[PDB]
Order: C-alpha cells, then structure tokens, then sequence
C-alpha cells in the first residue's frame, strides 16, 4: 500500500533555506493529508505541518508556523533562515484526524505511516579530512585496550576498521560527537591479549569519502 | 504546547516479561493519543491509536489504556524483537505534540566496566589542541559515572561522553569519555585521572597517568 519516500541535499548552510521533497506512492494522493515530521540529535520528535492532498491547505507547528511552506504527485517542505537547531532528521507522514463531535470541532493528527527520513544537516564548516591520533597504553593484566581517535572531520561519516578489517572481535567505535568547532570527532578502540603487543602489529585503517582521505595509523606501545 | 509525560526513560526487561510504560499529559486529551515503536535508524511505527485501537497488522501483544491525563502501553509477554524505543503523542489539538520516549532494553547480569586512560600522542601536543580518552568498556546497566580529575581536583567542563548501542552479542555497552584542552592548559598540570562510580564497581575505579612519563 502507502510508501513514503523524502529527499533532499543533506547539507544546508546557515541563514539559507533547507528544501526536502517527498515522493508518495501506491496511494491516491488527493484523497488523504500529508506532512512533515523531525527529530533533532538528543531532541524529541517535533511536528512541523500537514497538508491536505487535494487543496493543499494545512496547519502548522506554531512555533515554526513563521518560516514554514508545505505544498504539493509529491509533498514539499521549504524552511527559510535555518540556524544548527534545524539539524534533524525530516519525515515525510500521512496526517489522519477524526471529528471531535456532535460538533464541528476536529482532533489533530496522528501518523500512519512515516518515510525512511533523509538527515539534514545546517552548519557553516566546509568540507575537511580526518585527524587521526593513536590511543596506547600493561602486560601485568591479560587484556589490553588500544585505539584510534578520529577528529576534526567534517560533515559525516567515518568508517574505521582494524588490520584492514581482519580484526573483528571486540571492536567498539563509538558515535560521533559535534565539536564547539563544528567539526566531529569520535573514537574507535579494540581490546587485545597482552601478550600479543610484542609480536603483533595493530593498525587502524580510517576513511572520510566526502573529503576522499585514507589513513593509516600505527598503534603502538609509546 | 501540550506537555506529554513519559515515565519511566528506560526500562530493562526479558523476553517473556510484561511490561508497562506510563504516558501522562498536562491537560485532558480524552482518548487521542497514540503509541509509536522506533528501532535506531527505522522509520517509527505506528502501533496504537485513539489510546486502545490496534493499528492493522500490530501483534495483539500490544495493548494500550487510559484516558484524560493518564496512559498506558502494556505488552505482554515481551519478545526479541520489541526491544525498541516506544513513544506516545497526544492529538486532541494543535500542535500534535510527543512525550520524549521510553528505551526498552535487554536485561542482563551486572558487568563491572573494564577502565582505560589514554594520554595524548606527541602530535597532538604539537597540534596545541590536547584530547585524553577515558575508556569504560562491555560493562551492564548503562547507568555509569565519570569524574575527571587534574592534580587530584575535580575538573568539570571540557568533556564529552559517548555510548554505544547495546552490544549484539553480550548486551553490554561501552563508553568513551573525552577531555578537551589546550595544550598551554595541559601543560599546566601534572597528573590525569579518570574515575568510574559503576553498580558493578563495590568501589570507584580510577585510572591515571602522569604528564609526560
């Protein structure tokens, strides 16, 4: 039945307007409300607006109700002047409401069905490579701990492996975290045998595609 | 704005429990409310509406109550795949507005965490820009402390955590804890210290170095 599928650039800069795009289909467009739903990182779900599919005409959020356009094969959203909070992700959703009557009062909206999201993200910084610092520490205990800190990288991803991805077990890499720079950072770390830091070499291969950089990092005993 | 309440934040369970999760609003809302269900990177799932109506092809195993300012989702008899974040939203009137959720997460037996300190490499003093990690790794539950401290004095302010999601394998998690300083600052105090309060811990673990040994 319904699908619900949202595009758009993923990158909007700073006072700009952020533009997303949702194609509908297997439904009759016309006949039901369709709308614009986010969730900023740590933030909770915020509803933005919903239109009717025929006309066009909908509600909005109040608070957001200044810089809001929703129109409509296809819903659109454009908000204007977006600052970092606009950061989030946007779902396109079908609206559905009910008549809060014996009267001509109707209740709001609650979501039937919800797209996949397309990430947005609003930020100043430019495009930038990866450092990546060697995390080390021993052999009193069993088990060691050695990684790779990677930062100051913008926009996301990294992907990080170990020995080129032939080290699996009990790697953790962490999420990123946006720094006051405006650049990400996170950490990937391994845990080892002790006894294998003196015969075994570990290396943290790391990728960032947007600015095509590999590195390469040693980790060792300093 | 309609505050929509949810209680509690997180609740650890096993596959066959019954569980229960509180939805509460600052006004009535009759009967509008509806649940949602959102797996990390999923598009949320409708589950509930109108507080008691399950939504079409929802297992019966979900069921929601209430009306006016209190709510509730029961499922009963908990299964693998219900482990998820569960969400209410209320919809008597503009804006719809959503409580900020409740994680449901697999029990599992207390794991002290395993410490690690890392100092900063020599080329990141060089850069002038210092960052220490703090590791906590495959420890149960989430709840964990980190406490910095510089020369034996509690250092607030310049760190940053982060976790990872609930290990696949083990259901344990992991936990970095980073401290950012300039390098002039850095310079500036002798001894690094991270210290862990944990559940699993009868005592908090430190794990220190000194500057440039």
């Amino acid at each position: 039945q319904v699908q619900l599928q949202e595009s758009g650039p993923g990158l909007v800069k700073p006072s700009e307007t952020l533009s997303v795009t949702c194609a509908v289909s297997g439904v009759s467009f016309s006949s039901f409300w369709w709308g614009w739903i986010r969730q900023s990182p740590g933030k909770g779900l915020e509803w933005i607006g919903t239109i009717y599919g025929s006309s066009g005409r909908g509600e909005y959020n109040p608070s957001l109700k200044s810089r809001t356009t929703i129109s409509r094969s296809q819903i659109s959203l454009e908000l204007t002047s977006v600052t970092a909070a606009d950061t989030a992700i946007y779902y396109c959703s079908r609206g559905l409401f009910q008549p809060n009557g014996f009267s001509f009062t109707l209740t709001s909206y609650w979501f039937d069905v919800w797209g996949p999201g397309v990430p947005v993200t609003v930020s100043s910084a430019s495009t930038k490579g990866p450092s990546v610092f060697p995390l080390a520490p021993s052999t009193s205990e069993s088990t060691a701990a050695l990684g790779c800190l990677v930062k100051d990288y913008f926009p996301e991803p990294v992907t990080v492996s170990w020995n080129s991805g032939s080290l699996t077990s009990g790697v953790h890499t962490f999420p990123a975290v946006l720094q006051s720079s405006g650049l990400y950072s996170l950490s990937s770390v391994v845990t080892v045998p002790s006894s294998s830091l003196g015969t075994q070499t570990y290396v943290c291969n790391v990728n960032h595609k947007p600015s095509n950089t590999k590195v390469d990092k040693r980790v060792e005993i300093k | 704005d309609i505050q929509v309440t949810q209680s509690p934040s997180s609740l650890s369970a096993s596959v066959g429990d019954t569980v229960t999760i509180s939805c509460r609003t600052s006004q009535t809302i009759s009967t509008w409310l509806a649940w949602y269900q959102v797996k990390p990177g999923k598009a949320p799932k409708l589950l509930i509406y109108t507080a008691s109506s399950l939504e079409s092809g929802v297992p019966s195993r979900f069921s929601g109550s209430g009306s006016g300012t209190d709510f509730t989702l029961t499922i009963s008899t908990l299964q693998s795949e219900d482990f998820a974040t569960y969400y209410c939203q209320q919809y008597i009137s503009l804006p719809p507005t959503f409580g900020l959720g409740t994680k449901v997460e697999i029990k599992r037996a207390v794991a002290a965490p395993s410490v690690f300190i890392f100092p900063p490499s020599e080329d990141q003093v060089k850069s002038g820009t210092v960052s220490v990690v703090c590791l906590l790794n495959n420890f149960y539950p989430r709840e964990a402390s980190v406490k910095w401290k510089v020369d034996g004095v509690l250092k607030t302010g310049n760190s940053q955590e982060s976790v990872t999601e609930q290990d696949s394998k083990d259901n344990t998690y992991s936990l970095s804890s980073t401290l950012t300083l300039s390098n002039t600052d850095y310079q500036s105090h002798n001894v690094y210290a991270c210290e862990v309060t944990h559940q699993g811990l009868s005592s908090p673990v430190t794990k220190s170095f000194n500057r440039g040994e």
